[PDB]
C-alpha cells in the first residue's frame, strides 16, 4: 502493499474521475496543482 | 463482534514468521522450481509479462527478482503538465479524497487518525491536518516498485514498526488502524505544492519495504522507530528525486 | 540460549491475553489456590499487605496489585530527596550518555527509540540520569512518584510483551525500546521528569491514577495525551509517594 | 515489569550507594537535588 499520499491543504485538487477501485498506472494524472 | 474465520485467521496466524519463511524461498535461486511457483504465479494472478524488460519468466533467477521485475520504460508515459502529480504506482485506488481535520478513511464508514499513520509524530502531522489524501493498493499481479508524484527533495525518513495484517476489503472494513499499526516506512519530501508525504506500508509475505537512497530498510526488523533528515535542496547532503522516477519498492520476506 | 530462542517463538500476547482472562475471573476456591501456590513459589510476604488473608481477593489481580499498610513504606521526608517510586532492584542506573541508556554490561540504547523517536522530549533528557527498577513477581506492582510532580504528557506505546530477566537484559538488543510501555512527563522542582512504565510476558496490563488501565486494549497505535501547567483547570498534580500507576496480568 | 525514570542534565545526583541489583523499596532516598 500500500502507498499512502498527503498533500498539505490548499496545495492539490485530485483528478475528479477517481474514486475507489479506479484503475491506478505510473505517469497518469493524479492530482492537479490549486 | 464479527464471528468471520477469514478475520480470526488475521489474529492468530503467525504473520511474521510466515513473512520471513516467504523471503527465504524468495531469495533462493531454485532453477526449475523458481521458474515453477513463477509460473503459477503468473497464471493464478493474470502478470502481463508483456509490460516487463524481461518478458521470460526463465530470466528471473529468484522468485523476488521476479516480483521487483522492471518495466519497459514506453509503456509507463510520465504526465508532461508540471502542474499535474502523477500516480506513484500501479494497482487500484483503495481510498482518496479530504483529510477530515485528523481523519483520513480507511473503508466506507470507517476513520483512523492522520497523527496515528505518523506514529504520533504531531509536528508532521501539523503539515497535512485539513489536507488530501490518496491510498493505493498494489495487488500481487502488479509492478511493485513506488516512483515520484512529482519532483521532490528527501527531508525525513521514518521506520515504523508493526503487524503485517494483510489488506483487503475484510481487514480494510474490519481490522481498526489497519495502516497505522502495519510496519511501515514515511517519506517526507518539499515540493513545489508544498510537503509531501509518501508512506510504504506492508502486509503480510510482502512485508520488504526499499528506497532507492537507503537500499532495503525492513527485514531486519529490529523492533524501534528510527528517524533520518536530509537538509534542504540547495545544501550539500540534500537529495533529490524528479516525477516519476522510482523511490523505493516492496519484496517478500 | 533454548529459553532465549523462546522469547522469539512464544505466543507471548496470547499467552498474556490467556493470564488477563484468568486473573480477572472472581473464581473462589480456584482464585484463593493460584494466589497460595503463587505466595509459596515466590516467597511473598503478605505481612506488608494490608489484608494478609489471601481468602479477601476475588481476582489473582486484585492480589497482584494489592496495597501495603502506609507503615511499612515512609515516604523520606526532605524536599529535596527524590525517592524509589518501586519495590524491586536496580536494573541500571546513571548518565544518559548523550542519546545511550544502559541495557546491561556492553548494551546500549537510544532514548529517542525509548521515547519512540519524539525527539523533542529526548532533547529534555540528552545527557541527563536515568534509573531502571524491575519489580519480580513477589514485589509490590503499584508505582509511586519519586517527587511532587505536574503530569503534562503521556504516551502510550505499542510494542512487545519480551520477559525481563538478566538473559533477555543481556541478549535482546533494544528490549525496553520495543516492549509496550507508557511514558509519563512531569513539572517538577528538579526540572522535566519522565517516569516509564514497561510491560512484559503476562505482567503486560498497565494503569495510571489518572486514566485506569491504558492496557488492554492494544489498538496498535501510539497514543498521546497532554494536561496543563499546574494551577490551572484540568491539570493533575501528585505528591511524593503518592501512587501514580500499577502493572497487572493481561 | 519495568520503571524507567529519566531526570534533565545538571539537576539530581543518584544516592551513591545505589547500582545494579541494589534493593529498592518506595519512600527510601533514591537521588538528591544538586
Ligand atoms: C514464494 C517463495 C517461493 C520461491 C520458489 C523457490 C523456493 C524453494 C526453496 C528450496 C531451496 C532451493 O535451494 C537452492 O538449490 C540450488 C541447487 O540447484 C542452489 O544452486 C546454487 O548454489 C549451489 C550451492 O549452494 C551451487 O552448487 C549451484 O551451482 C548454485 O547455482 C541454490 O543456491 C539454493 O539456494
Ligand atoms: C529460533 C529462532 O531465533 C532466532 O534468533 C535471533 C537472535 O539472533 C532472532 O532475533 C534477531 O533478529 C531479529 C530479526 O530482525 C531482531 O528483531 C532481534 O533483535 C535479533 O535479536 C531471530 O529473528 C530468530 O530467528
Ligand atoms: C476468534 C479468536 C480471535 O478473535 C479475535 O481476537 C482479536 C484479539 O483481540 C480481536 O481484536 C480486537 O482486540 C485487539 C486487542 O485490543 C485489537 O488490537 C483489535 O484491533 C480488535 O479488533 C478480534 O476482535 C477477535 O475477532
Ligand atoms: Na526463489
Ligand atoms: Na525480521
Amino acid at each position: 502493499x500500500t502507498v499512502i499520499n498527503l498533500f498539505a491543504p490548499g496545495k492539490v485538487n485530485l483528478v475528479e474521475q477517481l474514486e475507489s477501485l479506479s484503475v491506478t498506472k505510473i505517469g497518469q494524472p493524479l492530482a492537479v496543482s490549486t | 463482534m464479527l464471528n468471520s474465520f477469514k478475520l480470526s485467521l488475521q489474529y492468530i496466524l503467525p504473520k511474521l514468521w510466515l513473512t520471513r519463511l516467504a523471503g527465504w524461498g524468495a531469495s533462493k535461486r531454485a532453477g526449475w522450481l523458481t521458474k515453477l511457483v513463477i509460473d503459477l504465479f503468473v497464471k493464478y494472478y493474470k502478470v502481463d509479462m508483456k509490460e516487463a524488460q524481461k518478458p521470460d519468466t526463465a530470466s528471473y533467477r529468484t522468485f523476488n527478482e521476479f516480483f521487483v521485475r522492471p518495466l519497459r520504460d514506453e509503456v509507463r508515459p510520465i504526465d508532461t503538465d508540471p502542474n499535474v502529480l502523477v500516480m506513484p504506482a500501479d494497482g487500484v485506488i483503495s481510498q482518496l479524497g479530504k483529510i477530515e481535520e485528523d481523519k483520513i478513511l480507511q473503508a466506507k464508514g470507517h476513520n483512523y487518525s492522520l497523527e496515528a499513520l505518523l506514529a504520533g509524530n504531531y509536528l508532521m502531522a501539523d503539515l497535512f491536518r485539513n489536507g488530501t489524501f490518496v491510498t493505493t493498493y498494489l495487488s500481487p499481479r502488479d509492478y511493485h516498485r513506488v516512483h515520484m508524484p512529482c519532483n521532490g527533495i528527501l527531508r525525513e525518513m521514518i521506520y515504523v514498526p508493526g503487524d503485517l495484517f494483510s489488506v483487503n476489503h475484510l481487514t480494510a472494513q474490519n481490522v481498526p488502524n489497519l495502516f497505522a499499526r502495519n510496519e511501515r516506512v514515511i517519506c517526507l519530501f518539499d515540493t513545489e505544492f508544498g510537503p509531501m508525504a509518501q508512506i510504504l506500508v506492508g502486509a503480510t509475505i510482502v512485508g520488504s519495504i526499499e528506497t532507492v537512497w537507503a537500499g532495503t530498510i525492513t527485514p531486519p526488523r529490529e523492533g524501534i522507530i528510527k528517524r533520518w533528515t536530509w537538509p534542504a535542496g540547495e545544501n550539500d547532503g540534500s537529495v533529490a528525486l524528479l516525477k516519476g522516477q522510482e523511490m523505493g519498492r516492496f519484496k517478500l520476506g
